RNA sequence: GUGGUAAUGCGAUUGCCAGGUAACAAAUCAAUCCUCCCACGGUGAGCUUUCUUUCACCAUAAUCCAUCUCCGGCUUUGCUGGGGCUUGGGCCUUUUUACUUCUCGCGUUGUUCGGGGGCUCAAGAUUGAAAAAUGCAGCUCUCGUACUGUUUGUUGUGAGUUCUAUUAAAGCAAAAACCUGGGG
RNA sequence: UUGCCACUCAGAACUGCUUACGGCGGGGAAUCCAACUGUAUAAUUAAAACAUAGGUUUGU
RNA sequence: UACACGAGUUGUUCGGAAACUGAGCACAACGUUAUAUCGUUUUGUUAGGAAAGUGAAGGUGUGGGCCAUAACUGAAAAGGGGCAACAGAGAACCUGGGUUAUAUUCCAAAAAGAAAUUGCAUGUGG
């Protein structure tokens, strides 16, 4: 209703902690290691570097990449904001568990997503900066 | 007074203390290395 | 050595990029956090410094300035303001009336803080006694005690000497007398209890 | 020294020729509150671990320690006995 | 039999500065400077002043060379802001351009 | 000045090119080694016959 | 019940006259008094310096009045501010 | 650069801006410190017609290392994490307090937070290194010669730490260097 | 539920000084002057003088 | 503590300076003055054009570029310098001991030891 996967919100108070961050999976109640919502979520920890125009170059890709880190959050960590990515709640939202052995792959997906996604023209603003 | 020491004593010279005494005369004090004894160089230098 | 509070007002250098750092007197009222505004356009609450002529008639205004550009003169102690009475948008001179009474014109470009100086009603607690005003005046300048001059020789001041502490001759002295003589009520065109 | 101050923990202490300074001076009056009341708390608070509902039977007389109305440690635990009883006997005539 | 001490060095004046009495091991009890404790990190003066957890109070010296995680955490505004003084500071900076862009481009 | 708490770092750090000296200890209820490198001294103290063993040669 | 009548002011005894004592003790009670604070709600606002009060529960300072927090013409004031925005705008 | 929901942990850099430290009058109050006392136990010398034990000594520097294991598991081959010392703080997470409750401190007050774990913080202890060959010193004997003891607990007062009350029409310096961050 | 680490006060008798280091306000009644703490004629004047808070005035 | 002779003061770390600012001072400039040795002068000077800190193309050993120092330019950058604190700020060292008189100053190699620290260097870690 408001916390869906797939929406995008703002990381507070961690170390990444303006940082801007999509929901790829939510949770409930969790029985002892997580007595907190545990809203699973994918977010920027590199942000792709403004788009220089000059030396179009292998430049342009050392300065336009996207590093991922995924946490699972509490609930009073977040701000949801109105936007999303739609970025597969049901096709990549299931082969991005957290599970040890997986957070070594998985998290190079949504890694290997925002690659290109920010290569093509779809947000614009998810790749900023929020400046504070 | 070291670079002195080698360049007229030619021992090495590891501590110089030194004080301007109340008579205006700088005295200075010089360990020599512990390798080149000063009780030969006072003998040699006729002290 | 002054009873309004002083507000340190941070603006946006607008031509480089630092925040330079402006020191003003405090409207009443005035919190840390209030986002003030002193321009032309600005918003008329209380402690914005928007243009003289700009702001609305019968107005309340505090730490107004005579001239376009002193940095503010007028209304600046503390409790004290000026009301706006008349604009003369023909001549472009505001007429606002001092804290004294004497009611003045300045120039419709003027600007002036909206409120009334902190720290008003300082001068309604007594002293009770003379230690409290000695750190009064010690962020003040260094008059204090006050010797009367009628207790004081005939070689430092002109009222001083005698076998009994009188003034010998008239206390009220000319506006055009020189200084040294110019002691007493100076110039004094209406004289003693009302 | 020691043979007073053998004489002097037991008994045989000063008396009222050998006073020489007021008693709150002697015997301060500001810390033989402090210490008492550092006693009543001290007790209080071992109190909430496992004694009375210490919510309105602990601060309903919290503020009795600092009041003045509880003149030693003994003297406190009558008082929370004369209470802790009716504090389970209106517990006991209940139907 | 209670000796009594020197101030060993130059300074012989009991400013808040020196604030010297220790035991030695050969017995000859003599007295030490200390260091002037400074308060460590704080936030800004205007912005509640407060000291910042995860930060220590090191001097001119121990902060020179010790590491800049001693004095400083991990996020954003870290060794300067708290987390108090950081999680509203990113909702006020979210919530400010949220109602901006509505409210600054409502004019088709 | 530091103590080894290693047989392997020590006898890494015991065995470096500085090496001023190495004063054989013996005290009560142990058995102390101090090398002496250019700026610290480290020890290592142990509690055994090993004390004899890494005596004669280290 | 200490010091019947003149309360405060107890500080001084018997110096400084009746009244001098009490045009200053109707002054002195209100500085030392806590005010309440149209931000926070519960009263908070000491008084850390003449013309100057803070509110450790608010954590902000109000600027304005010596020995209260709001002198009774800023209470006029702050009202002919918004008589003369609101009206003045519609 | 990378970890913990989070307090925040950890790893090896050159110019602007923004902060911070430097940087703060005196108070009252609780542990280290040191001083002194007492109970200790140990050493030396004193008193002795008597009467008895009096007095002395018993020390641990800067700078460091890590909280030994309670426990996983009482050491299999030892994991899941090598966390812990406490009391003053500041917080964090998770569950609550509205019948006025409650949390307070010696004290003028905090909530509109109440317990369980955690994260740090500065005092401060602790083991370990320094460090005993030092040092004080007695000794069995004869500057040589050796070794036998190398002890902490209690109180009280104090200086700083602790809590940036009170007089304030008194509000109780500034700056470098340094530090951190935003942009880099 | 009676175990171990406290010198403060209180009372009792007992006895004996009505004789006992040191340190440690004479008090009351008034009149006058200055309100007060304060300052001040270093080397004869510490006051009732100055200051003072308060009150008023004048200029601006 | 006289007279005579002889000696005696040892520092990477203590104090000071190098290197802070305070009350304040006042060189310059500028003004004024017959005249200055006068006045202004950091809450920042001056009718007022008050400065290499960096980044660079090009130059240079050599199989025309691998790589490297250097020259001499000159990138923005407002607010001239400069003193003034042996109690403010700041400040990298602690014990043990062997002078007739110095020692947080001296001790030499089982440094009597143990540290911290600045500069430049070689090199193991990425
Ligand atoms: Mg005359
Ligand atoms: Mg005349
Ligand atoms: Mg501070
Ligand atoms: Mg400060
Ligand atoms: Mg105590
Ligand atoms: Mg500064
Ligand atoms: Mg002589
Ligand atoms: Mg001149």
């Amino acid at each position: 209703k408001f916390l869906k996967p797939g929406k995008v919100v703002i990381v507070t108070a961690g170390r990444y902690a303006g940082h801007k961050a999509v929901i790829v999976q939510n949770s409930d109640i969790a029985t002892k290691e997580r007595p907190y919502g545990r809203a699973l979520l994918a977010g920027i920890k590199k942000y792709p570097k403004k788009v220089v125009r000059g030396m179009s170059k292998q430049t342009i890709a050392r300065r336009s990449q996207v590093g991922v880190f995924l946490r699972v959050v509490n609930h009073k960590h977040f701000l949801p904001t109105r936007y999303n990515v739609d970025m597969s709640k049901e096709l990549r939202g299931k082969i991005n568990v957290s599970d040890a052995s997986k957070r070594s792959r998985s998290k190079r997906l949504v890694r290997h997503v925002f690659q290109a996604r920010y290569n093509a023209g779809s947000s614009m603003w998810f790749f900023q900066r929020l400046r504070f | 007074i070291k670079k002195a020491m080698r360049k007229l004593y030619q021992v090495k010279a590891v501590k110089v203390n030194t004080l301007i005494r109340p008579d205006g005369l700088k005295k200075a004090y010089i360990r020599l290395s512990a390798a080149h004894d000063a009780l030969d160089t006072a003998n040699k230098i006729g002290l | 050595g002054r009873g309004a509070a002083l507000a340190r007002v941070e603006f946006r250098h607008p031509y480089k990029f630092r925040r330079v750092k402006e020191l003003m007197v405090a409207p009443e009222g005035m919190f840390t956090g209030q986002s003030v505004f002193c321009g032309q356009k600005a918003p008329l609450a209380i402690g914005n410094v928007l243009p003289l002529g700009q702001i609305t008639e019968g107005c309340i205004v505090c730490n107004v300035e005579a001239k376009p550009g002193d940095r503010g003169t007028l209304a600046r102690a503390s409790g004290d303001y000026c009301i706006i009475i008349s604009h003369n948008h023909e001549t472009g001179r505001t007429r606002l009336k001092l804290p004294s009474g004497q009611k003045k014109s300045v120039p419709s470009t003027s600007r002036a803080m909206i409120g009334i100086i902190s720290g008003g009603g300082r001068i309604e607690k007594p002293v009770l006694k003379a230690g409290n005003s000695f750190y009064r005046f010690r962020g003040k300048r260094n008059c204090w005690p006050k010797v009367r001059g009628v207790a004081r020789n005939p070689v430092e001041h002109p009222h001083g000497g005698g076998n009994h502490q009188h003034i010998g001759h008239p206390s009220t002295v000319s506006r055009h007398s020189p200084p040294g003589q110019k002691v007493g009520l100076i110039a004094a065109r209406r004289t003693g209890r009302i | 020294w020691r043979k007073m101050k053998e004489a002097k923990d037991m008994g045989r202490h000063n008396g009222v020729g050998r006073r020489e300074g007021s008693r709150e001076a002697r015997m301060p009056s500001k810390e033989l509150w402090m210490r008492r009341l550092r006693i009543l708390r001290r007790l209080l608070r071992k109190y909430r671990a496992d004694k009375k509902i210490d919510r309105h039977v602990y601060r309903d007389l919290y503020v009795r320690a600092k009041g003045n109305v509880f003149r030693n440690k003994r003297n406190l635990v009558e008082h929370i006995h004369k209470i802790k009883n009716e504090k389970k006997k209106e517990r006991q005539l209940a139907e | 039999s209670c000796p009594r001490v020197q101030y060993r060095r130059r300074m012989h004046y009991a400013t808040r500065g020196n604030r010297m009495m220790v035991r030695t091991p050969g017995n000859k009890l003599v007295m030490q400077k200390r260091a002037k404790r400074s308060q460590g990190i704080h936030t800004p003066w205007v912005l509640g002043h407060k000291r910042l957890g995860g930060t220590k109070a090191l001097r001119h010296i121990d902060a020179r060379l010790a590491s800049r995680h001693e004095k400083s955490v991990s996020r954003a505004y870290g060794g300067v802001l708290s987390h108090d003084q950081v999680r509203d500071r990113v909702v006020r900076a979210f919530l400010v351009e949220e109602q901006r862009i509505v409210k600054q481009a409502l004019k088709e | 000045p530091r103590e080894i708490k290693t047989l392997k770092e020590f006898l890494a750090i015991c065995s470096r090119k500085d090496a001023r000296c190495v004063k054989v200890k013996h005290n009560p209820s142990a058995t102390k080694f101090k090398v002496r490198c250019s700026r610290y001294l480290y020890t290592l103290v142990v509690n055994d016959k090993k004390k004899a063993d890494k005596i004669e040669r280290s | 019940k200490r010091t019947v009548k003149m309360g405060v002011m107890g500080r001084y005894g018997t110096r400084y006259g009746a009244n001098p004592r009490k045009r200053a003790k109707k002054l002195e009670v209100s500085q030392h008094a806590k005010h309440f604070c149209s931000f926070c709600g519960k009263f908070a606002f000491r008084r850390k310096a003449v013309g100057i009060w803070r509110c450790d529960g608010c954590s902000k300072t109000v600027a304005g009045g010596a020995y209260t927090l709001s002198t009774p013409n800023n209470s006029t004031v702050r009202s002919t501010v918004r008589r003369l925005r609101e009206l003045a705008k519609i």
